[PDB]
């Protein structure tokens, strides 16, 4: 039991010495409602165009072959739909050793603007109970919220010289504490902050140009939805992604951001601001200062106007 | 050592014949309440055209959603259980011989007896089994036991 015991020591010792992989058991929530392609969009971060679409809990995966050490892990999918009779699923989707291996994706629909931030408080407020009934201990939940606080504030938007190798989030300058993203703290920042890494993606965004003819909206329309947007998922400490389902807008920048929030690697891009429909919003980007810049544009309205209203939903 | 078809696909297929075996009923269609008038053959959705909705319409609750889809994680975690059976033994394709070496030195009776635990251990790789099944899942192995 010497050489039993010393060939189990050596037998856990080489595999330590070999080529390392992604770790499996990676699990990515949909969040958000139905009709907006999230199986669509979610094949075409698979590698698909469109699967078995079921309803429920839809499951696929997706194909995270490596293109360093060239290895190839894939993570579970957990679409939920936009029931919540059948929300109850997400025991098989997500558990509290796996919870730190997730992905949060919530779907904001743009061909349905005008539903979205009640399905955002409403699925955030199941998340919120679903968080409160998986029971993870407090000091290691308190942990992933001081660590999340601290890797929020380790975040600089790229530039082009941070478009290739990985921007160096961390320590540049070694063994310190620096300001990165310095947020000014409001109720709206980090309020409900789970500790996890959290994204909202914004799906169909070429539905918005329907609705800049169709409906004629202006540029403060999107600033109101958008302000909305960042003081929610400041509250919860996420990310925003405005995305064409059907035009399939930049994929590589998402499944570059998945592999980038998930394993730490990269996501070589800047925060897009160019494009009313592809705004890029990050997390550890955006504050409530910058929620005002966009009132700085508030040239002709004020933003206490009600939510369908001013971002006129059709009565059917 | 690798698995191919992996697990993630393991899993996919038993929600392939959940698909299919719910699409028995989902993708029947649903009849139009009025069929002769005009305004339901304008565009209508899945629960519009499809019997969609009578999985909504589950009378005694969701349970056995759950129970179908808690034997799927069942069934997942057992092969799950036996494919790392098998990727534990990846380490002898991971082996440096000076990590062994360098530990035995020149006490013959660490190597003697590590020559009775390779003797033993093939002993047991030499088993009768190439193919295990648990309900209907079966591993293929046989080949990468050889």
């Amino acid at each position: 039991e010497e050489g039993q015991s010393l060939w189990s020591s050596i037998l856990s010792e080489v595999s330590t010495r070999a080529r390392s992989k992604l770790p499996s058991g990676k699990n990515i929530l949909v969040f958000g409602e139905d009709g907006s392609g999230k199986t669509t969009l979610m094949t075409k971060l698979q590698g698909a165009e469109h699967g078995k679409k079921g309803r429920g809990l839809e499951y696929l995966y997706l194909s995270v072959h490596d293109e360093d050490r060239d290895d190839h892990t894939r993570c579970n999918v957990w679409i939920l739909d936009g029931d919540l009779y059948h929300k109850g699923l997400l025991k098989f989707a997500v558990s509290a050793e796996s919870l730190p291996e997730t992905l949060v994706i919530f779907v904001a629909d743009m061909s349905r603007p005008w539903t979205v931030m009640e399905s955002l408080q409403k699925w955030a407020s199941v998340l919120r109970e679903h968080i409160d009934k998986m029971k993870i201990p407090p000091e290691k939940m308190r942990e992933l919220e001081r660590k999340f606080v601290k890797d929020f504030q380790d975040y600089m938007e790229p530039e082009e010289g941070c478009q290739g190798s990985p921007q160096r989030r961390g320590p540049l300058t070694s063994g310190s504490d620096e300001e990165n993203v310095a947020l000014p703290l409001g109720d709206n920042v980090l309020t409900h902050n789970l500790g996890i890494p959290v994204l909202v993606v914004c799906t169909k965004c070429d539905a918005v140009s329907v609705l800049e003819k169709e409906h004629d909206y202006r540029d403060e329309h999107l600033d109101f939805i958008q302000s909305h947007l960042r003081r929610f998922c400041l509250q919860y400490g996420a990310a925003l992604i405005y995305t064409s389902v059907k035009e399939e807008k930049n994929l590589d920048l998402l499944y570059k951001y998945i592999v980038h929030k998930t394993y730490g690697f990269h996501f070589t891009t800047p925060a897009l601001v160019v494009e009313k429909d592809a705004v890029f919003i990050p997390a550890g980007w955006d504050n409530e200062k910058k929620i005002a810049i966009l009132h700085e544009n508030f040239t002709t309205v004020k933003p206490e106007d009600a939510y369908e209203d001013f971002i006129v939903k059709p009565p059917v | 050592i690798y698995l191919n078809p992996p697990i993630e696909e393991c899993r996919y297929k038993l929600y392939q014949e959940m698909f299919a075996w719910k699409m028995v009923v989902l993708s029947l269609p649903r009849i139009q309440s009025q069929r002769y008038q005009v305004g339901v053959h304008y565009e209508l959705t899945e629960e519009e055209k499809f019997y969609r909705n009578a999985l909504t319409r589950m009378p005694d609750g969701p349970v056995a959603l759950e129970e179908s889809y808690s034997a799927v994680m069942g069934i997942v975690s057992e092969v799950e259980q036996y494919v790392k059976v098998w990727l534990q033994y990846q380490c002898l394709w991971d082996m440096q011989a000076e990590n062994i070496y360098n530990r035995l030195g020149e006490d013959l009776n660490k190597w003697q007896a590590l020559l009775v635990q390779i003797r033993k251990a093939r002993g047991t790789f030499d088993n009768a089994e190439t193919k295990k099944e648990f309900g209907p899942v079966v591993i293929d192995y046989g080949k990468v036991q050889s």
